[PDB]
């Protein structure tokens, strides 16, 4: 019903939030790649 | 070092607003005085 506690974080360099806003079931496919320093989803 | 703000983060850096902020007597650049993408700003004061 509720879970997930983070221990700590520091030296943060990047934050980005809610590109599509959205983020009877669906298949949710993803491809993750890292090209020349750019992380693409 | 007044906190060493890392200005760059990610964002459009418009440097012409600095002339609007205050009258200045010094602006000594070792790069390009009319101002490029630098990846990091590392501003301090």
């Amino acid at each position: 019903s509720e879970s997930g506690v983070y221990s700590s974080a520091n030296n943060c360099t990047f934050e980005y939030v809610s590109q599509p806003f959205l983020m009877f079931k669906n298949l949710r496919e993803f491809v993750f790649k890292n090209i020349d320093g750019y992380f693409k989803i | 070092y007044a906190w060493n703000r890392t200005r760059i983060s990610n964002c459009v850096a418009d440097y012409s607003v600095l002339y609007n902020f205050a009258p200045f007597f010094a602006f000594k650049c070792y790069g390009v005085s009319p101002t490029l993408c630098f990846t990091n700003v590392y501003a301090d004061s």
